[PDB]
RNA sequence: AAAACAGUGAAAUUGUGUGUGGACCCGAAUGGAUCGGGCCCGUCUUGAAACACGGACCAAGGAGUGCACAUACACU
């Protein structure tokens, strides 16, 4: 629902506002923030959080996200970045399609499924797996690197 | 802290810390508004902004 | 249409409400007769079950 | 679908024109609703209390085994204000609760695509008898649903512009408004909000013209562009069905703007008109169709009788008799 | 003022006559003035009429509550509908088998005058007839 | 005998309407359809009905979605399918069999894409002119397990657990499995 | 520090008059003596009528709120 009365609410009259009579509510019975995680909380940290306590793997001391950030598509979802108007036209027509991935901003080819038609095609992108190669060429397509 | 989360991570813990809010938005708006207009008149038949090249 | 339709439902349930209240009388006018000569079957055999064990 | 007649100054008509598609869209009173109240909070000033109030004296407990409560009280003396009980919330001049803050969160976010359809099926219901009545609109006199008033209004003068109204029949809706004015009940009579006036007619133009500034001063008649209509004018209080007056330009803008069923608007980019998950109200009454009838099965309408177990009514169902066998 | 609703006529008074007269007052609203009549139930750790000893007073609960077919009905065999215009009336002009009038406190003499006028010739029981109205 | 008559009967009472559940919608379309669907509930004892019936009354998230695709291969060589939801496109597919599908909503994508292979969609108050002894029907669920927030659910640190670490990700920040078989 | 209208004028508390009782509450009654049942509330506590603590009386004020970040549910 889009709105609702609060619990709140309900709680005028009842003396302990559902902390307890015995227990009650006091300011920071378990400490302040994640600590105590080594000692008195080590039973929520080796259950939920194992890993946590550690240093791990390889240092650079500045990286750069533009020179490293890809995308990745698969075989059977080239067809799919045409629009639906076009794909019904190559589907029948004697043409071939050229599709080039960087347009959509997809560098890299992945192998997964099976292609949507079973008929030539180009790809252009920056990298292909082995598998996607295979299953391009099994149709009579090409595949071209470009940068 | 109980039960399973994410690890928290929020600072607040620093008193002299200023908040800024934005209820002057739509009068600055307005103001860079009347700007620009009376710009325009001072140099009627022109342009208000150059030319630019492509990189 | 429907409202048309609507009323023919209304018709045609109470002729079928009236038709199975009167077949259901006569079960329990046949039923009372049935019961009745039964009664009077079963108090004598168990009087003839009695004169078995005394012989 | 229907034709709908253009009236002139004098109250003759004579052309006609076609009904635009968005008015063929279903109605939904839980969307209206929502869009509504969020959109109603986006017009808010902010308030809070000084930042500091209530905490302005010297003041320090005095500790215990003074027979006293060890509240924090004000350092002074010559004045009766010296021993007084200083900064908590249960103390006469001291700090409220969780003091009242200008970070709180003034504006609410409704999605775009919502807003546009929630406009949609209000400008649907001002076309509905039904829902112009249930307002409180007055429509007895009124000949048909919508109005389209001509262009070639040449008016320039209140008194003329009252006359066309009047040929329209809303004489009693006008008056029922004229009546209403009231001083409000409560303290928002001291602050800016004193007078209370009912709704009225809302006049909806599109091109630039001399009747919008004849019409202005009569009590209750509003005024807004087609191409900017919100739905703070059109559901008031968040119910919907507010009576229109068109102009004849406005009019066919409306095709435009929402464009036809199942297309997409070229005015509003990435909208479309759409379909409910079923086409009306009524679906109830498909229970009555031949197809259904076929299908179902014959009902029992015999009933058996509640239990009962008192002594004397239950010897009328079950009459025993004793015997004498020992078997 | 002596009138009934004529499809109880002949029963109205075993219904009358078998309303409870019970009151559930607070707790100790006997023993200090600052503690007011209205019902509140008690919360304490010790409190007898909590625990339901014998000799504390009852407590409220459904149990007590009436007939749905004799609940709300006024001792004279109606139910109340509340009324400020002469249009108010007109709703009433279905229900007057089982229902009166009460016109509220505020509406004036002049104004009472017309709603009387009204209610003799649809035929509705106003049972605030006399009112202000009797000087 | 006696035993076999009482389990009869609870597989029955499991099946059947419950008639104290309603939809917390305050749309007056949805509540519509389902007035329709609980007076024909009360006239007879078909499966399909029922399920329908009782699906109608879940919340949105146990009301998950399907793609085109996952119709089709769940279908079962059926003519008709009934679904209680959305459909949705799937951009893996291009060619599917001639189908009609009765639903509750369908996205724009895929009607399209529907109609262009041939093939129809109608809403679920038209069922009883679609099919008239409804026995060329399947009926198809979900599974609201498939979310993505799924993958946190339990503990990390039981041994054998395949679970996720709820945890903060970079380049090189993040927690690992790590109790887990492979 | 206090202190608005020469409005309205509650409760605690006092005097006079008229009635009913001897701390008072619940159940049931008489023309009339009364009969039966009930220890002082709130609170910590295995356990309070306690020789455990707080409470002379009345009015007014008086305590789970706002923001940021992940989250599960309901609704669009």
């Amino acid at each position: 629902m889009f709105n609702k009365k609060s619990k709140s609410r309900k709680l005028r009259g009842h003396v302990s506002h559902g902390y307890g009579r015995v227990g009650k509510h006091r300011k920071h019975p378990a400490g302040r923030g994640k600590s105590g995680g080594l000692k008195h909380l080590r039973s929520l940290f080796q259950r939920y959080h194992p890993d946590h306590f550690r240093k791990l793997g390889i240092v650079m001391f500045h990286r750069n996200k533009n020179a490293d950030f890809t995308r990745t598509v698969n075989v059977s979802n080239l067809w799919g970045l045409m629009k639906l108007e076009e794909q019904m036209k190559f589907k029948s027509s004697a043409e071939v399609p050229v599709v080039d991935c960087r347009n959509y901003g997809y560098l890299k080819v992945l192998g997964g499924g099976d292609l949507s038609v079973k008929k030539p095609i180009v790809v252009i992108a920056r990298q292909f797996t082995k598998d996607a190669e295979e299953k391009i060429n099994a149709v009579g397509g090409k595949c071209v690197v470009a940068a | 802290m109980r039960g399973n989360q994410m690890l928290p991570n929020n600072h607040f813990n620093k008193g002299s810390m200023k908040f800024k809010n934005w209820f002057n938005q739509p009068m600055r708006a307005l103001k860079r508004k009347e700007v620009r207009e009376q710009k325009s008149k001072i140099c009627y038949p022109n342009p208000l902004k150059k030319l630019r090249p492509v990189v | 249409d429907l409202i048309a339709k609507k009323e023919q439902y209304n018709l045609r349930m109470e002729e079928l409400q009236k038709k199975q209240q009167e077949q259901h009388l006569k079960r329990v006018e046949e039923n009372k007769k049935y019961a009745e000569k039964r009664t009077v079957e079963l108090l004598e055999t168990y009087k003839k079950i009695a004169l078995e064990q005394q012989l | 679908s229907r034709q709908v007649n253009i009236i002139e100054q004098d109250g003759t008509s004579s052309r006609t024109t076609s009904v635009p598609a968005v008015f063929n869209l279903n109605v939904r009173q839980d969307l209206i609703s929502f869009t509504h109240k969020n959109v109603a909070m986006n017009s808010r000033q902010p308030y809070a209390v000084k930042p500091g109030a209530g905490m302005r004296h010297s003041a320090k407990s005095w500790g215990t085994g003074r027979a006293m409560a060890r509240v924090p009280r004000v350092r002074a003396g010559g004045t009766r204000r010296a021993g007084q009980g200083a900064n908590a919330n249960f103390c006469r001049g001291g700090r409220m609760f969780a003091p009242t803050n200008v970070n709180r969160r003034w504006n609410r976010k409704t999605l775009l695509s919502i807003r546009r359809y929630a406009s949609a099926m209000a400008v649907a219901a001002t076309s509905i008898p039904a829902y112009v009545e249930g307002r409180g609109h007055r429509i007895e006199q009124i000949e048909n649903i919508p109005l389209v008033l001509s262009n070639k209004i040449d008016t320039e003068k209140t008194k003329e512009g009252i006359k066309i109204l009047y040929n329209l029949g809303l004489k009693e809706e006008l008056d029922k408004v004229e009546e209403s004015k009231n001083i409000r009940a409560g303290k928002g009579k001291w602050r800016n909000r004193r007078y209370v006036l009912k709704k009225g007619p809302l006049f909806v133009y599109t091109s630039e013209t001399s009747f919008t500034k004849a019409i202005r001063n009569i009590p209750g008649v509003d005024t807004e562009r087609v191409e900017n209509l919100s739905i703070l004018d059109l559901a008031p209080g968040g119910q919907a069905g507010r009576l229109i007056i068109w102009m004849e330009d406005a009019f066919e803008k409306l095709t435009e703007i929402y464009g036809e069923m199942n297309e997409e608007s070229k005015f509003k980019k990435g909208y479309t008109m759409g379909m409910d998950v079923a086409e009306n109200i009524d679906v109830e009454n498909i229970f009555y169709s031949d197809e259904v009838q076929e299908f179902i099965d014959i009902p029992n309408f015999i009933k058996k009788d509640k239990m009962v177990m008192e002594k004397n009514k239950l010897a009328e169902i079950q009459q025993y008799v004793e015997i004498e066998e020992r078997i | 003022m002596d009138i009934v609703n004529p499809s109880l006529s002949k029963v109205i008074d075993i219904i009358n006559k078998g309303k409870s007269k019970k009151q559930f007052k607070r707790f100790q609203s006997w023993r200090v003035k600052r503690v007011s009549e209205s019902w509140r139930k008690p919360r304490g750790i010790d409190n007898r009429m909590r625990r339901k000893f014998g000799g504390a007073p009852d407590m409220p609960g459904i149990g007590y509550k009436k007939p749905n077919a004799i609940r709300f009905l006024l001792p004279n065999g109606y139910r109340k509908i509340m009324v400020a215009c002469v249009k108010d009336l007109e709703a009433l002009i279905s229900l007057n088998s089982f229902y009166c009038a009460e016109i509220r406190h505020a509406v004036g003499s002049k104004k009472r005058i017309e709603i009387l006028e009204r209610a003799e010739e649809l035929g509705i029981l106003v049972i605030n007839k006399e009112g202000k109205l009797v000087k | 005998m006696l035993k076999q008559k009482m389990f009869e009967h609870y597989k029955k009472k499991a099946i059947l309407f419950d008639e104290s559940r309603v939809p917390r919608t305050k749309n007056v379309f949805y509540q519509s359809l389902f007035s329709l669907y609980k007076k024909v509930c009360e006239n007879t004892e078909n499966e399909i009905v029922h399920k329908i019936t009782k699906r109608l009354t879940m919340s949105r998230t146990e009301r998950h979605p399907l793609k085109l695709s996952n119709i089709i291969e769940q279908a079962n060589g059926k003519e008709i399918v009934v679904f209680v939801g959305k459909v949705l496109d799937d951009d893996k597919i291009l060619e599917i069999p001639k189908i009609t599908i009765v639903a509750l909503k369908i996205s724009k994508q895929a009607k399209e894409k529907l109609t262009l292979n041939g093939g129809e969609f109608y809403t679920l108050d038209k069922l009883f002119y679609i099919s008239k002894d409804l026995k060329d029907v399947a009926l198809v669920k979900g599974d609201k397990n498939n979310r993505k927030c799924t993958r946190y659910f339990g503990a990390s640190g039981d041994k054998g657990s395949e679970t996720y670490p709820r945890t903060r990700k970079g380049a090189r920040r993040g927690e690992r499995r790590i109790k887990n078989k492979k």
